[PDB]
RNA sequence: UAGCGGCGAGCGAACGGGGAGGAGCCCAGAGCCUGAAUCAGUGUGUGUGUUAGUGGAAGCGUCUGGAAAGGCGCGCGAUACAGGGUGACAGCCCCGUACACAAAAAUGCACAUGCUGUGAGCUCGAUGAGUAGGGCGGGACACGUGGUAUCCUGUCUGAAUAUGGGGGGACCAUCCUCCAAGGCUAAAUACUCCUGACUGACCGAUAGUGAACCAGUACCGUGAGGGAAAGGCGAAAAGAACCCCGGCGAGGGGAGUGAAAAAGAACCUGAAACCGUGUACGUACAAGCAGUGGGAGCAUGCUUAGGCGUGUGACUGCGUACCUUUUGUAUAAUGGGUCAGCGACUUAUAUUCUGUAGCAAGGUUAACCGAAUAGGGGAGCCGAAGGGAAACCGAGUCUUAACU
């Protein structure tokens, strides 16, 4: 079903993995949840309890012509309080397995329509060198890419660490945001076979 | 933390199939000889909670 | 994400103090006083679009009543005279004709005299 | 699709009520909670089942019954989820492996919930009169 | 949930499951035979690590500018495009980075292993008395003495001690299960004054620590103790030599430095309140929330051979501030001297309802295991069936002797 650019081999891929209607809401939700999961959420202000200072009333309740105060630390005073102080919290949100798989199936099928998904045979650099990888993408006519590979080569990996617009994920380690972010997606025939089985 | 059920209410109401609650009638513990038999007979079987006081029951026992 | 609000507040106050431009004392200078003046100005403005239509009608009617009595007829009888001759001309114009072209105006008072 | 071009379904998101933000907001000054009284106050509002000091419904009504110990450890097996164990044998330990009833349930009963196809010999289990007609109409012999 | 509970407010198990981590032994002592396998010496031995470090790739020309890293055009290293500096934004100017390497000396580890020193074996018996239990009074158990098991005990008492004793939630009897009245035990677990590295949908000088600054300082208090304020010239001090007014002052004017000195140290930006100097109009017979609709003149901007903007506003119709609280406020009821900054429906987990997305009689996982937002793991939960106080029966069932 997906022709290659140096073979023209008929790789018969499953229909309901790579040929579906683009459900925008599901994909949006899954990428938003994936984004929300990226947060570490490390922050804290200090409440009127946590501020340093005495509990003492600076001046008494009545008697003096001045607004009744009860603490130096009160949030309406300067240098003390923050009413609703933040606590370190976890913004990660649950995504249903079927929704995550469904979103991947939705986005990964839309690449076929848009022609971002460049399925290929064996893709591997000769030696662990960036100069060669950068040179070989000139002939392939690629710049901002996600080189997905089943057999993850250290030679290919090391050679794409310094290249910014190139990223080399494993066929197992595809993501919702990654598949959308990069301008093309180069999948190896083994990686398509693995992802096919993974998504199912 | 989880919600705590108002146990006293949990021992006086039971959830029926639809959503309403069955409860036992008041006025059938003591002082029975002066009451007519017709009353005591009508007070014996369980009864459904009225729609006015249903929200008060639904709040105080959120599980079942 | 802490939000400072010095840039936006100033822009809000400065907007109103621009509308208060021309008022006396604090009413131009001091937001807290100006804001009331600018609202009141709006309330009065809203009101006086209604009263502008009233005042001018009175102004016209007085002019027509003045110009009619030079020719020897009162406003009340004049307008009834014009109505009874199916004349559709309004107060605004009768008042303008009364001031400008009296030799013309005189013909309307005769036209009214017919009825 | 780009990371920007994505958008949610209409009606999914609904902003949220932000209290105390001017007249134009609608709610603002007394954030939808009226003038004065216990309910207007921070940390206000009465506790559950409180009817102004009147004896509450959950206290003026009598308490009845007792929670059975035996009812806690007995299940009501649906006859739809009958032929999902081991061919046509459904004792107890076999049924427990299929995750139909809980672990601490010795006594159990097969009720008429509809639909059987295969013959199932129901051993060491209590069976209903309607299910006895069905199970045998499908084929299998009970006990 | 079961229970507990002025059966109120509330408090809240275990069995049972899924995980993390797993490990056991010494004594209350008698044969042959023997120091052996165990802890620990203390070596020395790798292996380390930690406390100094070494190398570490490849850019040029024009244009704008005070200055180039910038734009423009061509190169090149990349297992180095982490990050920082540099006169504006640097892969290639510098410090780093990846990576490759380090130790005289002290130490923290993991295995050989000479050993002052210590008992491997089957044995044979033993097998923890003011104790278990009881009365009285308290307490701990989810369990408030209740029908109250269980454990501990202040007090007063008292077995049997494996033919024995404990327990199985009043209690009894049968079965099952353990063996009290002595010790010692790694891991999974809690924490971070402190030492590093690294990360933030954390803050950016009224914030963030009280403290960016010689801050727990000044200052306050007899004392315990309380406790501030106060950041930024410029790329580089090149921090203004020299004149001039002045008291060989302050302070200015020059001159000079700089790209700039209304960047000159009271030093980036420099708002508002508030206080001034000059230009246009109005203003000394006129009554009040001071505006608002009308509106002459006058002053400027323009197009001109009409007028239309702009400032002003003679005279004139209408016109008792805002907030709060109220049956009702111009009210002589509350609150505000003004400006600037900060200042109030939040966060976590449970729960019901509405919208929306997935999948559908199914839906769905929790901790965890994954380095890993994959995928396992369905232990569970919820739903598809209810009636009954409950046994029990179940498309019925409860009531009742039986139900139209
Ligand atoms: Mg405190
Ligand atoms: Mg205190
Ligand atoms: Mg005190
Ligand atoms: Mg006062
Ligand atoms: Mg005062
Ligand atoms: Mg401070
Ligand atoms: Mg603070
Ligand atoms: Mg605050
Ligand atoms: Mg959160
Ligand atoms: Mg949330
Ligand atoms: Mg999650
Ligand atoms: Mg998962
Ligand atoms: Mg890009
Ligand atoms: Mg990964
Ligand atoms: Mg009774
Ligand atoms: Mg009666
Ligand atoms: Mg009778
Ligand atoms: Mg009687
Ligand atoms: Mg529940
Ligand atoms: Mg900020
Ligand atoms: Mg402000
Ligand atoms: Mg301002
Ligand atoms: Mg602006
Ligand atoms: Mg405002
Ligand atoms: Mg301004
Ligand atoms: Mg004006
Ligand atoms: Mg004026
Ligand atoms: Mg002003
Ligand atoms: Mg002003
Ligand atoms: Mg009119
Ligand atoms: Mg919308
Ligand atoms: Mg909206
Ligand atoms: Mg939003
Ligand atoms: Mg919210
Ligand atoms: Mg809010
Ligand atoms: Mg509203
Ligand atoms: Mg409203
Ligand atoms: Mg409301
Ligand atoms: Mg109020
Ligand atoms: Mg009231
Ligand atoms: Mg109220
Ligand atoms: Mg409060
Ligand atoms: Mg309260
Ligand atoms: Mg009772
Ligand atoms: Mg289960
Ligand atoms: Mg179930
Ligand atoms: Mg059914
Ligand atoms: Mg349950
Ligand atoms: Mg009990
Ligand atoms: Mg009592
Ligand atoms: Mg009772
Ligand atoms: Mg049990
Ligand atoms: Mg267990
Ligand atoms: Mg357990
Ligand atoms: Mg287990
Ligand atoms: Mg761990
Ligand atoms: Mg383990
Ligand atoms: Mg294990
Ligand atoms: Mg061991
Ligand atoms: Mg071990
Ligand atoms: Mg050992
Ligand atoms: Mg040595
Ligand atoms: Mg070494
Ligand atoms: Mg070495
Ligand atoms: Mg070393
Ligand atoms: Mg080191
Ligand atoms: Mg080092
Ligand atoms: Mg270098
Ligand atoms: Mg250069
Ligand atoms: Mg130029
Ligand atoms: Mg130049
Ligand atoms: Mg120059
Ligand atoms: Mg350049
Ligand atoms: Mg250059
Ligand atoms: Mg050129
Ligand atoms: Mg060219
Ligand atoms: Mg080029
Ligand atoms: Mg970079
Ligand atoms: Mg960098
Ligand atoms: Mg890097
Ligand atoms: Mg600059
Ligand atoms: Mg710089
Ligand atoms: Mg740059
Ligand atoms: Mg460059
Ligand atoms: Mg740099
Ligand atoms: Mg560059
Ligand atoms: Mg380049
Ligand atoms: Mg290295
Ligand atoms: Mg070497
Ligand atoms: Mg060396
Ligand atoms: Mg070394
Ligand atoms: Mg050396
Ligand atoms: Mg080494
Ligand atoms: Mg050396
Ligand atoms: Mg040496
Ligand atoms: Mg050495
Ligand atoms: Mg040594
Ligand atoms: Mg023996
Ligand atoms: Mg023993
Ligand atoms: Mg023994
Ligand atoms: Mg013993
Ligand atoms: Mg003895
Ligand atoms: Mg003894
Ligand atoms: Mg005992
Ligand atoms: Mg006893
Ligand atoms: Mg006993
Ligand atoms: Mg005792
Ligand atoms: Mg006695
Ligand atoms: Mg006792
Ligand atoms: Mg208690
Ligand atoms: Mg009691
Ligand atoms: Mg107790
Ligand atoms: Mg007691
Ligand atoms: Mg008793
Ligand atoms: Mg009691
Ligand atoms: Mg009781
Ligand atoms: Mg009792
Ligand atoms: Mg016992
Ligand atoms: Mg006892
Ligand atoms: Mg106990
Ligand atoms: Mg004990
Ligand atoms: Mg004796
Ligand atoms: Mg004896
Ligand atoms: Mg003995
Ligand atoms: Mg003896
Ligand atoms: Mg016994
Ligand atoms: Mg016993
Ligand atoms: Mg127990
Ligand atoms: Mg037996
Ligand atoms: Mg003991
Ligand atoms: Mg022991
Ligand atoms: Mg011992
Ligand atoms: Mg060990
Ligand atoms: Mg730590
Ligand atoms: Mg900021
Ligand atoms: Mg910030
Ligand atoms: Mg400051
Ligand atoms: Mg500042
Ligand atoms: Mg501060
Ligand atoms: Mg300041
Ligand atoms: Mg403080
Ligand atoms: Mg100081
Ligand atoms: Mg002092
Ligand atoms: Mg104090
Ligand atoms: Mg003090
Ligand atoms: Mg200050
Ligand atoms: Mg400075
Ligand atoms: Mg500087
Ligand atoms: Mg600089
Ligand atoms: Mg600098
Ligand atoms: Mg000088
Ligand atoms: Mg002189
Ligand atoms: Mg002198
Ligand atoms: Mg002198
Ligand atoms: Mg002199
Ligand atoms: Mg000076
Ligand atoms: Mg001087
Ligand atoms: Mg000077
Ligand atoms: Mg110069
Ligand atoms: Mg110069
Ligand atoms: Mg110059
Ligand atoms: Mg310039
Ligand atoms: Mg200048
Ligand atoms: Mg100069
Ligand atoms: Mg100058
Ligand atoms: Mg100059
Ligand atoms: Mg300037
Ligand atoms: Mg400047
Ligand atoms: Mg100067
Ligand atoms: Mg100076
Ligand atoms: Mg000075
Ligand atoms: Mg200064
Ligand atoms: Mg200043
Ligand atoms: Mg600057
Ligand atoms: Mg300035
Ligand atoms: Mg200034
Ligand atoms: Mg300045
Ligand atoms: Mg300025
Ligand atoms: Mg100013
Ligand atoms: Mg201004
Ligand atoms: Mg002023
Ligand atoms: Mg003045
Ligand atoms: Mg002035
Ligand atoms: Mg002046
Ligand atoms: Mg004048
Ligand atoms: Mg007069
Ligand atoms: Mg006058
Ligand atoms: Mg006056
Ligand atoms: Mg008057
Ligand atoms: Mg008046
Ligand atoms: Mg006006
Ligand atoms: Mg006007
Ligand atoms: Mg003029
Ligand atoms: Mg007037
Ligand atoms: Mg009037
Ligand atoms: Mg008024
Ligand atoms: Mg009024
Ligand atoms: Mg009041
Ligand atoms: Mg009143
Ligand atoms: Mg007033
Ligand atoms: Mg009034
Ligand atoms: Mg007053
Ligand atoms: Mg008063
Ligand atoms: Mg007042
Ligand atoms: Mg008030
Ligand atoms: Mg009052
Ligand atoms: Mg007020
Ligand atoms: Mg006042
Ligand atoms: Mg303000
Ligand atoms: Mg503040
Ligand atoms: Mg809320
Ligand atoms: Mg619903
Ligand atoms: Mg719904
Ligand atoms: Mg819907
Ligand atoms: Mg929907
Ligand atoms: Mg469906
Ligand atoms: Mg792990
Ligand atoms: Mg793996
Ligand atoms: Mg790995
Ligand atoms: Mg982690
Ligand atoms: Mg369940
Ligand atoms: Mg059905
Ligand atoms: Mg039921
Ligand atoms: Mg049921
Ligand atoms: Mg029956
Ligand atoms: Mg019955
Ligand atoms: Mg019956
Ligand atoms: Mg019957
Ligand atoms: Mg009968
Ligand atoms: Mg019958």
């Amino acid at each position: 079903e997906l022709v290659l650019k140096d073979a023209q081999s008929a790789l018969t891929v499953s229909e309901t993995t790579f040929g579906r209607d683009f459900n925008e809401a599901l994909v949006h939700q899954v990428v938003v949840a994936y984004a929300a999961g990226a947060r570490q959420g490390t922050r804290a202000q200090k409440t009127r309890a946590e501020v340093t200072g005495s509990g003492k009333k600076p001046w008494r309740q009545k008697g003096t012509g001045r607004a009744r105060s009860g603490s130096i630390k009160s949030p309406i005073w300067r240098s003390g309080g923050v009413t609703f102080a933040a606590r370190p919290q976890d913004h990660s949100q649950k995504v249903n397995k079927k929704m995550y798989r469904g979103a991947l199936k939705s986005i990964l099928s839309e690449l076929v329509r848009q022609d971002r998904l460049i399925v290929v045979e064996k893709f591997s650099v000769e030696a662990p060198k960036t100069k060669l990888l950068a040179q070989k993408l000139k002939d392939m006519a690629l710049e901002d890419v996600l080189i997905i590979t089943g057999e993850l080569d250290e030679n290919l990996f090391l050679a794409a660490r310094n290249l910014h617009k190139v990223d080399v994920r494993d066929a197992t380690g595809i993501d919702p945001v990654s598949l959308i972010a990069f301008d093309k997606v180069v999948m190896t025939a083994d990686a398509v076979k693995q992802v096919e089985e993974m998504l199912a | 933390p989880k919600i705590k059920t108002v146990r006293g209410a949990a021992k006086r109401f039971k959830k029926t199939g639809k959503g309403g609650f069955k409860h036992k009638h008041a006025n059938l513990r003591h002082i029975l000889t002066k009451k007519a038999t017709k009353r005591k007979r009508h007070l014996r079987p369980k009864a459904m909670v009225s729609k006015g006081d249903l929200g008060l029951v639904i709040a105080c026992l959120p599980y079942a | 994400a802490r939000v400072k609000r010095g840039v936006i507040a100033r822009a809000r106050h400065k907007k109103i103090l621009k509308q208060a431009k021309g008022y006396y004392g604090a009413r131009s200078r001091v937001y807290r006083v100006a804001f009331q003046a600018v609202i009141k100005a709006g309330q009065y403005a809203y009101r006086d679009r209604r009263q502008r239509k009233r005042q001018f009608r009175q102004l016209w009617i007085a002019r027509i009543n003045a110009a009619a009595r030079q020719n020897g007829i009162s406003y009340s009888k004049f307008i009834n005279g014009l109505k009874k001759a199916s004349v559709e001309i309004d107060r605004k114009i009768l008042a303008d004709i009364a001031v400008f072209d009296k030799v013309a105006f005189t013909a309307l008072v005769e036209k009214a005299k017919a009825a | 699709m780009r990371l920007n071009t994505l958008s949610p379904a209409e009606g999914s998101k609904k902003a949220g009520k932000r209290l105390g933000r001017g007249i134009g907001s609608g709610l603002g000054k007394t954030g939808g909670r009226g003038h004065k009284g216990q309910k207007s106050r921070s940390g206000g509002g009465v506790r559950r089942g409180f009817e102004g000091g009147q004896m509450p419904l959950y206290r003026r009504l009598p308490k009845f019954g007792f929670t059975s110990r035996k009812a806690a450890i007995t299940a009501e097996i649906r006859l739809s989820d009958l032929a999902k164990v081991e061919g046509g044998v459904v004792d107890l330990n076999t049924l427990k492996a299929a995750n139909i009833i809980g672990i601490q349930i010795e006594f159990a009963k097969v009720i008429l919930a509809g639909e059987v196809t295969t013959p199932v010999t129901v051993r060491g289990l209590r069976v209903t009169k309607g299910a006895r007609a069905a199970i045998e109409a499908a084929g299998g012999k009970i006990e």
